[PDB]
RNA sequence: ACUGCUUGGGAGUGCAGUGUCAAGCUGGCAGGUAUGUGUCUGCCAAAGUUAAAUACAGAGUAGGAAGACCGAUAGCGAACAAGUA
């Protein structure tokens, strides 16, 4: 699904309280660091004899996933973020 | 003040004269016996704060001990049950390696009573903590009121119990307060009271 | 010491009471220096020489390797600040 | 007392309350919340909506003493003055003084109508009580 | 060696732990007192009518 | 064990005052005490 | 530091192994979220003994007091030449 490289949405900054373009980013998840607090039990968790302690999900039955979209005005640095349907191939243009 | 200098000699174990000495030695005591009698310690001013004292009846002893993680003595190195108690090379002794020497010396050597002991050098094999047994029937201790607690027959292995200060070491003593409240008597003890089910006679 | 005024919070929240500014006893002598155990510690570096750890960090310091000895040495101590003091008395054996 | 237990009662009822058919057993569900969050499901979130989850900051070594605030009311400041010494208070006159801690509360919430003056003494206040307790003529001291 | 009311030491050669001597003579060389090792305890001993005299 | 007591009294300049923004000042002044320094 | 057990202890509660390994001339350790830093507070580890209050949850010795308990298929296996045949 073809999507506008700009975009005039709405914004809720003081700033704004206006429709502007936005400047769109796709959303990619940010690494999984490590001290996390999550992560620093599961591997505490880890640590030892029992093997694997936790389940591992193996099984995806989902083959596309929400595309969510980072945006921001040209006024000002906050990032509002809004969902998409579910696309095989979006990309922005 | 010639322990300071002493004491202050052997916080350079990694001193190249140190280095030197403590070099020899674990090449002489690798050719010595898991247990070996000196009649004096290698490290006198050590020794003494764990209150050896040239006096008749106290002994001192360089016992041995391998270095390296306990192998748990399963057989064929196969291990039942769950997956957790599973592991033979990677658990480690729960027992001190001065707690280990103390009891080596205290059990080949029931005539004793084991004091303290230190370390006193360690190759890359072996271990060797010099204990200073006390002979509980030794006039000399006998009548000394510093030494003759020893002789108390509550103290007989003590060693054998974890009473000596290795065996406070890892049996979690060197700390008061909220770093061993779980701990604190005694592990059974901090269990005994916390596991109890209590019945207040009226409730 | 600063009188504690009798409301519940602030910069001095207490009870009224006053208070006693004390603190000699024996434990307060450890925050002083020990002139002679040093005398016999510099005795004992000068007849054991250096240690390996403590050469091999000075072999740095020759060179504008500032970063890498208290960062060799902290990995060495572990403490960062017994890091800087162990380089920073070098600094000084070395001068 | 097993008098009046219904054991008693169904003795000679030969399932003793459990049914003929579909058999008094053991743990027909799991032992304890087992399945709270399967075949116990629609029980839990039913009844115990909140039980699943984690919903705010830790706070390792949780001291209460620290934490002790208990509250007293305007409305209830008669429970500690005496009734003796309550008697006359106009706000003008003399008052009953009332320490709290000794009473053992320390905030005090400004709820209900006060209207006999008193010089409350207390750790904290509310912004309501310190101003309806001026209002009637009284005064809260602070102390700590 | 240390009050330096010494005016002269003697350090014996052989010791158990030499660490207990290793010392001295860095010692008597700090305070500027005249210090000699020498070839036995034993000797040091019957010297001072000990068995051995780590030092003199 | 010996401890303070009072009888009872007029009130007198409490009157005036309200102790809450006397609390509160106070009990402020110490919880931003670290965020005033920066600003 | 790594590993491992352990703990409510959570960027580590205690420990152990191995490597590494201090400080005491802004000391050291604790101050329940890591790090560097600055204050402040309590402490002073790595040696030792130590009664009482506590355990006796399948012990003993010598006694004693009991019971809303059992009452010979019960109460201990054992009311008896019972841990006997
Ligand atoms: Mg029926
Ligand atoms: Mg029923
Ligand atoms: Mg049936
Ligand atoms: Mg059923
Ligand atoms: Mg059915
Ligand atoms: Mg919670
Ligand atoms: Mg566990
Ligand atoms: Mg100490
Ligand atoms: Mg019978
Ligand atoms: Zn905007």
């Amino acid at each position: 699904v073809n999507y506008p490289k700009k975009k005039t949405m709405y914004c809720p900054d003081a700033r704004c309280k206006a429709h502007k373009s936005f400047k769109v980013v796709q959303y990619k998840a940010g690494k999984a660091r490590l001290y996390a607090r999550g992560k620093r039990r599961y591997d505490r968790k880890q640590s030892g004899y029992g093997g694997q302690t936790k389940p591992i999900f193996h099984k995806k039955a989902k083959t596309t996933k929400k595309i969510v979209l980072k945006l921001q005005c040209s006024n000002c640095k906050s990032i509002i973020q809004n969902v998409l349907k579910r696309t095989k191939h979006f990309e922005l243009n | 003040g010639a322990f300071m200098y002493l004491n202050e000699l052997w916080k350079k174990k990694s001193s190249d004269v140190m280095r030197f000495i403590q070099r020899v030695r674990a090449w002489e005591f690798r050719h010595q016996h898991t247990v070996v009698r000196l009649r004096r310690p290698t490290r006198p001013e050590k020794a003494r704060m764990l209150g050896y004292k040239t006096k008749q009846g106290f002994s001192v002893f360089r016992v041995r001990v391998r270095r390296g993680g306990r192998k748990r003595p399963v057989h064929k190195g196969i291990t039942y049950g769950k997956p957790k108690t599973s592991g033979v090379l990677g658990v480690k002794l729960n027992k001190n390696s001065r707690a280990i020497a103390e009891q080596r010396l205290g059990k080949k050597y029931g005539n004793l009573r084991v004091l303290n002991s230190y370390w006193v050098n360690a190759d890359s094999t072996f271990v060797w903590y010099e204990v200073v047994a006390v002979d509980p029937m030794c006039r000399t201790i006998r009548r000394d009121p510093r030494i003759n607690w020893i002789v108390n027959a509550v103290h007989k292995h003590r060693e054998q119990r974890g009473l000596t200060s290795a065996g406070r070491k890892h049996r979690g003593l060197r700390h008061k307060g909220h770093k061993a409240s779980k701990l604190r008597p005694s592990v059974r003890a901090a269990w005994r009271r916390n596991n109890r089910m209590v019945f207040l006679r009226k409730r | 010491p600063a009188p504690r005024t009798g409301i519940i919070a602030g910069f001095n929240k207490g009870h009224k009471t006053t208070r006693r500014a004390r603190a000699p006893s024996s434990n307060d002598r450890y925050a002083l220096p020990h002139k002679k155990l040093r005398a016999v510690k510099a005795i004992i570096t000068d007849l054991v020489g250096l240690s390996p750890m403590e050469r091999r960090v000075q072999e740095l310091l020759r060179v504008g390797k500032d970063k890498r000895a208290l960062k060799f040495c902290k990995k060495r101590l572990g403490n960062f600040k017994a890091a800087k003091k162990r380089r920073a008395k070098m600094e000084e054996a070395l001068r | 007392p097993t008098r009046f237990k219904k054991t008693r009662h169904q003795r000679g009822s030969t399932f003793c309350g459990y049914g003929r058919v579909g058999k008094h057993r053991k743990h027909p569900s799991g032992r304890g919340n087992a399945g709270g969050q399967h075949h116990h499901r629609i029980n839990f979130d039913k009844y115990h909506p909140g039980y699943f989850g984690k919903c705010g900051m830790n706070h390792y070594h949780l001291k209460k003493n620290p934490l002790w605030k208990p509250t007293i009311n305007l409305n209830n400041l008669a429970k500690l003055i005496a009734k003796d010494e309550a008697l006359k208070a106009k706000k003008g006159e003399t008052l009953p003084v009332v320490d709290l801690l000794a009473n053992g509360y320390s905030k005090l919430l400004g709820n209900g109508h006060l209207q006999t003056p008193c010089i409350v003494k207390a750790r904290w206040v509310s912004k309501l009580a310190d101003k309806k307790i001026r209002k009637a003529g009284g005064a809260v001291v602070l102390q700590a | 060696i240390e009050k330096k009311t010494a005016r002269l030491v003697m350090i014996a050669n052989n010791v158990d732990p030499i660490e207990l001597v290793l010392w001295m003579p860095t010692l008597c060389r700090a305070n500027k007192v005249p210090y000699a090792i020498v070839k036995d305890k034993a000797r040091l001993g019957d010297a001072v009518g000990r068995k051995t005299a780590t030092c003199v | 064990t010996p401890a303070p007591e009072a009888p009872r009294k007029v009130t007198e300049e409490e009157r005036t005052k309200n102790v809450y923004k006397f609390l509160k000042k106070n009990h402020s002044a110490v919880r931003f005490f670290g965020i005033r320094r920066a600003r």
